[PDB]
């Protein structure tokens, strides 16, 4: 696989998802907004949060750093040493796609249920091209 | 949050900033209209524009910079161009007449009246800023609004701010190309006075990147738009490290500690590593273990000047995009086994390095290429001096007969000050003699 | 039930040390919401040493978290197991030390540690029983280096009978990445010994060779070497936490490797590590961890051990063993090569065996050295601050500051002590 | 759930037992295992809503419309 080729035929290309965690279930949980960005340029995944005005949470604009996310993990990298090592290709089963992410549906991140209500115009576009995906709905 | 100011005077730096806040406007989503984009995203976190911009609520995006010149026509086709609505239309500062490659005409008699003008948006531009950590100013030394001007700046910002590192970017006179006759007279005059407040003023040559740009970039027949993305992309690597993330970021603060060891040895010169056209870029491998060891030529310097005839004091390799950690290392290891990258004996360290997650950027129709990598040597070699022997001999066949004088002491400037200014860049040029004593 | 207080100083030990609890919880049972989800029952039930408990069951650590230049504990907040920290415990200020050993320990420094020590006192109070303090110092330079002993010659003011925990990554024979590397460095080891009880020795210089012919790593980044030193700093507390058959909790392993007062300086190991290739055409027991662990290039730290003797070597065991195994192989290694120890005294082996493996192995074990070679790791930076010294060099950048000269010869003076003391019993 | 407790005196963790009080380590532990899993009377000193209308009878008969 051409790594040169999809960096530049994807550069600066960013599939762009509205999403709720609803943890109103814990204790002190409360339904948050989060931003889930797609690179297409290296199928990395980004999460954002969306600081309110007078929120009464510290403004750190990162839920997760860009990276890599697996989707399923081999039976055995139960006992892999996390600490340590990287999750390398020969732990991941399958990687998140840009196929996972769809409006209306959770996904699930890091053991966070995500729901997408949204997608920005690009990322609307984008599906319907790639994937022949009807227009996406936005739910409120 | 933390900030810095952009101040552009002259007629090179107001020049070199048309092409440089491009720039900055492309890293991140900023339209030249100065809005962000309604459907496209360019990836941005939150705040990484908050260095050099200050967003303000209306979904404008307001730039930190001051561009003054007192011949009014090279900001009035920044006033009319296409970035007419990015700046704020109380920072262009406008003149009523020349400098005219005098100092005495900018320093003196002219500069005392605009001068309240733009230290009255300096103060201003700090009261918004609760982080501010330095000056990047951009002049030129051969002319006399870059010249004569900077040090009415510089003699006055040091006594208000008093310690905060001023870091000033000046396009160095030429040996064999040269366009003002008077030059060598101006030169010296903003260096007897500005090497007392600057910290570390680097260093740019228009002959050697006329050289570099006829044979990486195979370019022939270049303009001064060819050259101003070339010193665009230098500071703009310079201030990466307040922007983006990496493993080891180098940000303001100490490069007054990393780079200045005597408080008078603060002029360092900059390289830029994969400069390559798009027809060669893709013909080879373009990994660290090699710009690395391009950055180390004698003929991929932005300075006409040979290094080879000098010691390095102290380097600073400011890695860039797709970079790991190991792949620096042995390669630095790589260095000091020559016997021609001659370090010296006082300094064992020397080498500093910085890595960070973004790749180089491109403006569209632009000559560079597509590239992961950059890195962005600057270093504070010993070999400079021999570029200070020059314009003191340029100095001394002038004075050797008066000539061209009478147009500097007629507007408010002592005959006195030629000796003394030529007394000083001995007393500056002795002292790199003195360091490579053992 | 016996806690240990974690604190976390400078660029290199902010991020080591986030990488350290990614390590610990995940032998616990947490996942990174901060809830528990484990299997077996023996987590639970010491689970308090490096935790609190906080209401619903987020189980929060008990680190403190200061730095100046805040783009790094903006920056560790953001990771896999960041988010679960107590935001009161992250301290800042925001103008970055600049690699000065002046900016930490005397100007801004006397600003912000009267802001630190009262954030450790909120969790010293919720210990029952506290017996040490953690702490990731950097060396390499002045923001981890200079206010880390501004922070242990306070708190050693405060508590004078207490274990020291430093885990402090040292400067490297290779080149390094910092050029007032040596100026800082012999400032901040005037006062370490004096305060601390160890001071447990990293080099990246080594931990790019463990990983390049055991490991056999191709591209081993930043995020690879934190592993190797965060096993070590999670194996030395196993005795506290996890049941044994001869449990040595940090003052056991105290009174053994610690003969005369200033002879503390240890290096570290960790034994089952094999290749990716090569793990099921090993086989390991007892007798070849032993042999994994006692050659010079299973040391994370860049000395050559056989240029001198060790005075007390220790070495935990973690795992389902029997201690004929393990005893008979520690009288072996004392016999057979006995000319790499001391004479003057017979035994020089401390034996604890767990009875718990960690996450992905059946044995495992973590190597400790007090060796008189750290002369050599402390002739370096002796030999290479002397020459950046008569010329004075780089240096108005303290003196300019609030330093003196006077105590840059009352620093050298006690490098070349350490020199002398580790030199003299050989 | 029989035997699910802990002996008194237990040092270790037990979760969901720094909150709870009154009774001792044995019968609390248990808890803390499970969770981790007609007229008024005269005299009286208190409010009944409505005491502004009633005339003419007695405390028992008038305050047994408030519960019923």
């Amino acid at each position: 696989f051409d790594q040169l080729k999809q960096f530049l035929t994807f550069d600066k290309q960013v599939l762009r998802f509205y999403a709720i965690w609803d943890d109103t279930d814990s204790l002190f949980g409360e339904c948050r907004h989060y931003i889930i960005h797609y690179y297409l340029m290296d199928d990395t995944v980004e999460i954002r949060e969306v600081h309110e005005r007078n929120n009464g949470r510290d403004p750190f604009p990162l839920l997760m750093n860009r990276q890599r996310m697996p989707k399923v993990l081999v039976e055995n990298a139960k006992n892999f040493p996390k600490c340590v090592l990287e999750i390398s290709d020969q732990e991941v089963l399958e990687w998140y796609t840009a196929k996972d992410f769809i409006v209306g549906k959770p996904l699930t991140i890091l053991g966070r249920t995500f729901f997408i209500y949204d997608c920005d115009p690009f990322t609307r576009q984008f599906y319907k091209d790639k994937f022949g995906m009807p227009d996406l709905p936005p739910v409120d | 949050m933390r900030e810095c100011i952009s101040i552009h005077v002259g007629q090179a730096g107001v020049q070199i900033g048309n092409a440089c806040w491009e720039l900055y406007c492309l890293e991140h989503g900023i339209q030249p209209d100065g809005q962000m984009p309604s459907d496209k995203t360019i990836g941005g976190g939150d705040d990484s524009f908050n260095t050099f911009f200050s967003e303000t609520g209306a979904g404008k995006h307001v730039p930190r910079a001051v561009f003054v010149d007192l011949e009014p026509t090279v900001i009035d086709e920044v006033r009319t161009g296409t970035y007419r609505q990015l700046f704020h239309p109380e920072q262009l500062i406008t003149g009523k007449e020349d400098a005219a490659n005098n100092y005495a005409r900018g320093h003196y008699t002219i500069g005392k009246e605009i001068i309240d003008l733009v230290l009255d948006r300096i103060r201003k531009l700090a009261d918004q800023c609760t982080g501010l950590q330095g000056f990047l100013v951009f002049h030129s030394f051969g002319g006399g609004t870059g010249s004569g001007f900077t040090s009415l700046l510089m003699e006055r910002l040091s006594v208000d701010y008093g310690k905060k590192s001023k870091l000033e970017f000046s396009i160095y006179p030429a040996p064999q190309v040269s366009t003002a006759v008077v030059e060598p007279y101006n030169s010296i005059l903003t260096t007897h006075t500005t090497l007392e407040h600057s910290d570390c003023a680097f260093m740019v040559d228009n002959e050697a990147i006329y050289d570099i740009c006829r044979r990486n970039l195979d370019i022939e027949r270049p303009t001064y738009t060819n050259l101003n993305r070339l010193i665009g992309q230098i500071v703009s690597s310079i201030t990466a490290s307040l922007r983006f993330d990496g493993a080891l970021n180098v940000d303001l603060t100490e490069f007054q500690t990393n780079l200045v060891p005597y408080p008078r040895i603060h002029f360092p010169l900059a390289t830029y590593a994969p400069v390559i056209s798009a027809e060669k870029a893709y013909h080879e491998q373009l990994s660290v273990a090699e710009i690395t060891n391009a950055c180390f030529e004698p003929a991929n310097q932005m300075v006409k000047c040979d290094p080879r005839h000098g010691k390095y004091m102290a380097c600073c390799l400011l890695y860039r995009g797709d970079v790991v950690p190991k792949d620096v290392n042995a390669a630095i290891a790589t260095i000091k086994t020559k016997r021609t990258i001659q370090f010296v004996d006082w300094c064992p360290t020397g080498f500093k390095v910085g890595i960070n997650y973004q790749p180089p950027t491109v403006v569209p129709g632009g000559d560079l290429a597509k590239v992961q990598r950059a890195v962005c040597m600057l270093s504070n070699t010993t070999a400079i001096a021999e570029a200070w022997a020059r314009l003191d001999h340029k100095f001394d066949l002038m004075y050797a007969k008066r000539a061209f004088v009478h147009w500097y002491v007629g507007e408010g400037m002592e005959e006195g000050e030629f000796s003394e200014a030529r007394e000083d860049m001995a007393a500056l040029e002795k002292d790199y003699e003195e360091v490579g004593v053992d | 039930m016996r806690e240990i207080v974690h604190l976390q100083a400078g660029q290199c030990g902010n991020q080591i040390g986030a990488k350290f609890w990614e390590v610990i919880s995940d032998e616990h049972g947490i996942d990174p919401t901060g809830t528990y989800h484990g299997d077996s029952d023996l987590q639970l039930e010491r689970i308090n040493v490096y935790y609190n408990e906080a209401t619903g069951g987020k189980y929060v650590p008990r680190a403190v978290l200061v730095d100046l230049e805040p783009g790094t504990m903006d920056s560790v907040r953001s990771g896999p197991f960041g988010q679960i920290f107590r935001p009161d415990n992250f301290v800042f200020g925001q103008s970055g030390a600049g690699n000065n050993w002046a900016k930490g320990h005397y100007t801004e420094g006397a600003e912000l540690v009267d802001s630190v020590l009262d954030v450790v006192r909120k969790e010293a109070e919720s210990c029952d029983c506290l017996q040490g303090f953690q702490l990731t110092h950097s060396l390499g330079g002045g923001t981890g280096s200079g206010m880390g002993t501004l922070l242990i010659s306070k708190i050693r003011e405060e508590y004078p009978d207490r274990i020291m925990n430093t885990f402090s990554v040292v400067p490297s024979p290779k080149v390094s990445d910092t050029v007032v590397e040596p100026y800082n460095a012999t400032l901040s080891v005037h006062q370490l010994v004096e305060n601390t009880d160890e001071t447990y020795c990293i080099d990246n210089e080594a931990l790019y060779d463990i990983c390049f012919r055991t490991l056999k790593l191709t591209t081993p980044t930043y995020g690879d070497l934190n592993h190797l030193v965060s096993a070590t700093m999670s194996g030395v507390t196993t005795c506290l936490r996890f049941p044994g058959q001869l449990n040595a909790d940090l003052r056991k392993l105290a009174v053994n490797m610690v003969p005369f007062p200033r002879l503390h300086f240890f290096m570290p190991g960790f034994a089952p590590l094999t290749s990716r290739g090569s793990q099921q055409y090993r086989a390991l027991t007892v007798p070849e961890l032993t042999q994994q662990m006692f050659d010079a290039k299973n040391m994370m730290a860049a000395c050559d051990p056989r240029h001198g003797r060790y005075l007390t070597v220790a070495a935990v065991f973690r795992g389902r063993m029997s201690m004929k195994e393990v005893d008979e192989q520690m009288l072996n290694v004392q016999n057979k090569n006995s000319s790499y120890f001391v004479e003057w005294i017979p035994n020089n082996v401390k034996t604890a065996v767990c009875d718990i493996p960690p996450r992905g192995l059946k044995m495992s074990a973590t190597f400790i050295g007090n060796s008189t070679a750290i002369q050599e790791l402390f002739k370096r930076i002796s030999e290479q601050f002397t020459a950046m010294f008569r010329r004075k060099a780089f240096l108005h950048w303290y003196t300019g500051e609030g330093m003196d000269e006077m105590e840059f010869t009352e620093a050298e003076s006690n490098m070349n002590d350490l020199v002398s003391e580790y030199q003299q019993y050989q | 759930d029989p035997h699910k407790f802990f002996m008194s005196g237990f040092t270790g963790y037990v979760p969901r037992a720094r909150f709870l009080f009154g009774s001792s380590f044995p019968v609390l532990t248990n808890q803390a295992l499970q969770e981790f899993g007609l007229g008024l009377l005269p005299h009286y000193g208190g409010y009944v809503p409505g005491y502004k209308f009633q005339f003419g009878g007695t405390f028992g008969h008038l305050t047994h419309d408030a519960l019923g």
